[PDB]
């Protein structure tokens, strides 16, 4: 998920 | 952690975490074009919201799974209460962007439009303060998906803190204890309508189902 | 008038005496049978809700058209919060009727019912943990009736403030400190946001199986068509 | 008109 990735980056 | 910050520090933290008011992409036409612009705007607003949520006291203390779920549940709510907040001093119009004032007469759009306009008129009537707004918006993020092994008493503890934060602001505003409970209730009852506008807004979006991030947020419902 | 003059005790007693009765189900494992029993129950509950709404202080003062609007807006919310309240002393269960106890497994018959079931159970679990009182419940239900459709009005806000003063009074008469009074007030009202969510999710599912042919009652169809 | 009307008056 993009949302999970943006919460990481 | 974040459960030690005073009422003033809580407000300042939220105020400093405030995302900017993004611009949209001035002739006439169009319904497709209309929702094409709102989609492009919301998509870019999402990126700021995600990093805004990180700065929300207590949100970073939660697991990656819960943070995803909370944002998936309340992203449209947070967008709409921000929209309503922008359009406070613009009666009869919605300020989607500083270069985008839409009136009511410009599928299912006008129904939500009037609800958004009514919500903005309510903020104007109550003379909503920015310190109260950032509290309500943070409440939405934590409360919307809290009831959808692991305890969530931490979330309730932060919510109770924001409640104290809200009350502390109103006591400094010279409001009596009775006036403090009442307006507190008035603010939180609006979140019920904000939830409603989101639900009606959500279903209209996955009925016309273009942004990649929005598709993930939308499929969550 | 009539509502703003009453004390918190008179407000509570009025709401308690106005409480609708707990109806019984018809004397399930099928989609048709399941929705059939729920539809039949909900329709008969609506009739009692309307009369309960009449005995809600301030609701009478409203014009007929506004009374209609508020009921059309919050009827499913009011049905759900009542269900949740009935299911408090039945953890992991939903008490639609004294002769109709249901767990989340029996909601697998009807599409979308499982999701709403869990949200209903989570709400009932929250009332339990908060130890919600009946005096507080009747206040929350009256708030839903007056608030949910108020933005789709000045007098209604005044009555809402009265119920707020009433809730604080109940908590103050319970031995809670000022900090605990606001806080619990906030915790209760935030749940109404979830009740709104369940209603909207429940509404679109009812409308889904309305165009797809269980035959909803004429009253239910009217309430449902109010949400397009 | 509506059934809700009659039940609200009766
Ligand atoms: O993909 C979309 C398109 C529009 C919306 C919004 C809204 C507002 C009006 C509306 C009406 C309908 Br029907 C559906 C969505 C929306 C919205 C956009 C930006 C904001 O800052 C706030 C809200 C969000 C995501
Ligand atoms: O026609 C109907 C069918 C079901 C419901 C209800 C609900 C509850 C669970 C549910 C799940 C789905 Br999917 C659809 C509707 C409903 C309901 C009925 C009675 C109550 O006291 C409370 C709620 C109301 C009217």
């Amino acid at each position: 998920k993009i949302l999970h990735r943006l919460l990481q980056d | 952690l974040a459960l030690s910050l005073t009422a003033d520090q809580m407000v300042s933290a939220l105020l400093d975490a405030e995302p900017p008011i993004l611009y949209s992409e001035t002739r006439p036409f169009s319904e497709a074009s209309m929702m094409g612009l709102l989609t492009n705007l919301a998509d870019r607003e999402l990126v700021h919201m995600i990093n805004w949520a990180k700065r929300v006291p207590g949100f970073v203390d939660l697991t990656l799974h819960d943070q995803v779920h909370l944002l998936e549940c309340a992203w449209l709510e947070i967008l709409m209460i921000g929209l309503v907040w922008r359009s406070m001093e613009h009666p009869g119009k919605l300020l989607f962007a500083p270069n985008l004032l839409l009136d009511r007469n410009q599928e299912g759009m006008v129904e939500i439009f009037d609800m958004l306009l009514a919500t903005s008129s309510r903020f104007r009537m109550m003379n909503l303060q920015g310190e109260e707004f950032v509290c309500l918006k943070s409440i939405i993020l934590l409360n919307s998906g809290v009831y959808t092994l692991e305890e969530k008493d931490h979330i309730h503890r932060v919510l109770d803190k924001i409640t104290d934060t809200l009350i502390h602001l109103m006591a400094k505003a010279g409001l009596t204890l009775q006036q403090q409970h009442q307006r507190l209730a008035q603010l939180l009852l609006i979140l019920s309508h904000i939830r409603h506008m989101s639900n009606k807004g959500m279903e209209h979006l996955y009925s016309m189902k273009l942004s990649d991030l929005l598709l993930e947020m939308l499929d969550a419902h």
